[PDB]
RNA sequence: AUUGAAAUC
RNA sequence: UAGUA
RNA sequence: UGAAUACGUUCCCGGGCCUUGUACACACCGCCCGUCACGCCAUGGGAGCGGGCUCUACCCGAAGUCGCCGGGAGCCUACGGGCAGGCGCCGAGGGUAGGGCCCGUGACUGGGGCGAAGUCGUAACAAGGUAGCUGUACCGGAAGGUGCGGCUGGAUCUUUCU
RNA sequence: UGUGGACCCGCCCCUUGGGGUGUGUCCAAAGGGCUUUGCCCGCUUCCGGAUGGGCCCGCGUCCCAUCAGCUAGUUGGUGGGGUAAUGGCCCACCAAGGCGACGACGGGUAGCCGGUCUGAGAGGAUGGCCGGCCACAGGGGCACUGAGACACGGGCCCCACUCCUACGGGAGGCAGCAGUUAGGAAUCUUCCGCAAUGGGCGCAAGCCUGACGGAGCGACGCCGCUUGGAGGAAGAAGCCCUUCGGGGUGUAAACUCCUGAACCCGGGACGAAACCCCCGACGAGGGGACUGACGGUACCGGGGUAAUAGCGCCGGCCAACUCCGUGCCAGCAGCCGCGGUAAUACGGAGGGCGCGAGCGUUACCCGGAUUCACUGGGCGUAAAGGGCGUGUAGGCGGCCUGGGGCGUCCCAUGUGAAAGACCACGGCUCAACCGUGGGGGAGCGUGGGAUACGCUCAGGCUAGACGGUGGGAGAGGGUGGUGGAAUUCCCGGAGUAGCGGUGAAAUGCGCAGAUACCGGGAGGAACGCCGAUGGCGAAGGCAGCCACCUGGUCCACCCGUGACGCUGAGGCGCGAAAGCGUGGGGAGCAAACCGGAUUAGAUACCCGGGUAGUCCACGCCCUAAACGAUGCGCGCUAGGUCUCUGGGUCUCCUGGGGGCCGAAGCUAACGCGUUAAGCGCGCCGCCUGGGGAGUACGGCCGCAAGGCUGAAACUCAAAGGAAUUGACGGGGGCCCGCACAAGCGGUGGAGCAUGUGGU
């Protein structure tokens, strides 16, 4: 544009948006479960993934996801919530955090022991 | 109307020497006699001259170019690779002394108008002042 | 059973 | 009909 | 032992060269659009019901500063005056009537996005089998079809699906 | 009592209420202690200094125009009050004013700065801690006291809330330090000391200080350091691979000597010399004593134990691969994407890579992102030129001279606090931390200077623009009039059995005589040939012929004016078709509709009819593939060829328009290429991934239909442009094969043989 017409309009600043109301910023947020149904993804791909519906202390009620091999949660379970897209899963913008409240760590893992969380076992240790 | 003759000249200039031609006529003004004189005094171009044409003041002007040349494309290279209007009449560009810019690491001039008159970068920077930059030539 | 399936016996 | 070059 | 027939290349099937247009490249057994149905998500309209901000008019108005009185009506007085007290203006805020406005809930209701293999067709991409698109206007399960005018962003000198 | 100072008035200087001055009036005070006649702590009036502050002004300070008009103390005046003091700060009276596209008013959001982070920079984001200014002290008013307050731990009233209450009434305010609770992913000790620095009162001794100086808890951040050092096999065991020979973990352990984090003993700080007392004189200077929370800590010496390692990752981007397990399951995934029985991508193993008292994860910021492009972008076909004009404000502005010195440049000087950043040199054993010193800087005030460029003022020019005269082509527009070919209807003649229509048909029309033919008449719409690759218009658009009324444009002469120019937000006007209102008109054609067909169906394509409409008057609507998908203007940059309209000295030359080809250059390409998409200046308008969506809300316009302006949630890793090689086409051209046609003999029917399906 002329500069006269950049001294008449200017630029415009460019404001992309959150991708992820855990409202206040907030690395975490707690929640209570609701339902803990099962759901099928799409694409190309086909498994039966684990979910929950979450009721948050931001008001906010929102589907996330168990991330794992197997788990403990059901109608009033209590989760925390970190937040972290599936891909897979339309509308799945969160997950839950293994190892915080009512969610269990993970039995018998051992490589990824920190994610997933699960302490550090006692066999030839 | 014809906005900006300086800009109309340095671009008479650009074109007049991208053909190869050997002279351009521009209509004569004091401040284009000016920028002419620092472009024949650091050897861009051969030279100037007043003119009449059709009862009316031009001023004639003699291009310089490199040595006929080797390959393919015999074209010579060109005195002037680079000429550009910078200060214009929808945003003029002022400078002091302390911001004059040093182009192509000295291998170019920065013709620069000032209260002691049109000059290039290094006379304007000895002589201490700045002023309307108004273009350059590389 | 058929191709890994969905469908189908 | 879906995944697959 | 021993035939018949071939005009010809318009048609059907397979194919070779040039050129064309393509939204195909799993390469036409290709792609692909809309209704209807199933699930998930967010969303518009919305009668009433609820809560907040707010402007205009009238009225009530704490505290307090300021103004008036301050009397044969109280207290102090050196008689000048002072104090108590009373009247008023303004004034936090409140009340009634009227508007404009935000939030919540919202029966009822509109379309929208997304979701491996549901339903009806076949609109579009090849001249897509009635070129296509288009503003508008009627019409129709659907995609659409017609009318009028426009544009080339069109090729040519027996019937649907995978 | 009046050094003095206050106020009225006058005079002088100065220049807003500053000094000075003369009469007149008015205004001071406090005492206390003694080492007691000579000191000390105080008191009163004045002028000054220092420090702190109040009010005024210029400039700078986020988002929405889907907020465009706002304002009655409102703008100004005179005179009052009020204050330390200006001022509608407040009040009476007069006047009719003030503000706003340079964004008033309204809505949202936010304490601001030094600086912090990031970035090559420009810039973006940010304002915790430390330092500066502001505001607030449960919410809302108000004043009192005072040098200062409209006062966090002062006062009054109203509201909410908690507690005491003999129900009348009271009390209260951690956004001080700790600490409790609640919300929350999350944020500490109800710690020691006034020893140091600072603050308040006191003559002092001292008393007070959750300011502060320390300790405690958090790997929350930065820095330092430990978990050993040197020997130690052609190499133990175990565990992983294995083409069964071997390869790996691996000098790694074992074990040999060595040092000696931790821990025990001994000693043990600096931080603190003042105030105070003594000499001197209550001074200067000298002397002296008291005082350590941290702490029995730091540091020194002596002794002395081999004494912690975890987390992430190994498909690509990105450093690191093999075996098992598992089979679109279980699961991974930042993005592309891994998993369907051989998975370096999932889970475990061994091994490997990277960091290491940490390592990962989530959130937020700058970055990469020249992806809001000032530096530093774009718009023919990718997102993007307004449908066209007219012109308002605004932006921009030819040649020469002169004045001014606002823009702009230069020199001095002031300001730019400290901390931070930067360069040095020090101090804690290093560093982190800290200290001392140095070096810079835009921006702004002030004085002086330059005048090329931009501004302005004065005068000049004629190359831009406009006018004069003479000449030209044109479907440019408006009004009236008029002409012939065709269709439809009506009258007449003649004349007979069908016509029409399709792929084929049927509906339809016809013996009340149609079709085809000749004559006559009525009426509406559109104008054949000329006709073009043409012409005119700003667009939409404009086509028989005549006349009147009227617009634009080109050329020649070089006559006149003398920059009178370009663009143009908003405004106004024009704006095809369809549509709407009133009133006409109505021949042909034709949405809708009524029928005939076709089809698996056929709300369609084909056929027969047919209303609105198409036409005219007046008034609306205001959109389009309103297309050159290319805004307007000017200057510059090879040519060739065809063509419309001028002019000349008429092979050709010089204009103005219309086409194609193409130098240079441009472009992702295809293309554009003196009719630019080239090289350049000026102005406008527009874009910033796709879907949601030109939808919603809001405003404006419209009689309506609807038009203009125009989002978000949510979702996808794409959506796109041009070209490429193929494949394809109910595309084209050309070819061939027992491919079809031309033939001859057969299978399909029967019985049986054989193979297959199925049962
Ligand atoms: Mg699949
Ligand atoms: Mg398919
Ligand atoms: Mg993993
Ligand atoms: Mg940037
Ligand atoms: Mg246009
Ligand atoms: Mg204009
Ligand atoms: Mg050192
Ligand atoms: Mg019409
Ligand atoms: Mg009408
Ligand atoms: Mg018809
Ligand atoms: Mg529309």
């Amino acid at each position: 544009p002329t500069i006269n017409q950049l001294v008449r309009k200017g630029r415009e600043k460019v404001r992309k948006k959150s991708k992820v109301p855990a409202l206040k910023g907030a690395p975490f947020r707690r929640g209570v479960c609701t339902v803990v149904r099962t759901v099928t993804p799409k694409k190309p791909n086909s498994a039966l993934r684990k979910v929950a519906k979450v009721r948050l202390t931001s008001g906010y009620e929102v589907t996330a996801y168990i991330p794992g091999e197997g788990h403990n949660l059901q109608e009033h379970s209590v989760v925390l919530i970190r937040g972290g897209r599936v891909k897979d899963l339309p509308g799945v913008r969160y997950h839950i955090v293994r190892g915080v409240y009512d969610a269990a760590g993970v039995k018998d893992r051992k490589k990824s022991r920190s994610k997933y969380g699960t302490k550090k076992p006692k066999e030839a240790a | 109307m014809l906005t900006d003759p300086i800009a109309d000249m340095l671009t008479r200039i650009r074109n007049a020497t991208r053909v190869y031609k050997e002279s351009t006529d521009v209509p004569a003004s004091r401040f284009k006699e000016e920028i002419l004189r620092i472009l024949a005094r650091e050897g861009f171009i051969k030279g100037y001259e007043r003119v009449d044409v059709d009862g009316k003041p031009y001023l004639r002007v003699y291009l310089k170019y490199g040595p006929r040349r080797q390959g393919p494309d015999p074209r010579p290279e060109q005195v002037i690779h680079h000429i550009r209007r910078i200060s214009k009449p929808g945003r003029r560009v002022y400078v002091g002394v302390k911001e004059i810019p040093r182009v192509r690491r000295g291998l170019g001039i920065a013709i620069l108008s000032t209260s002691k008159g049109v000059l290039t970068d290094r006379e304007a920077r000895k002589l201490g002042v700045g002023g309307e930059l108004i273009c350059e030539v590389w």
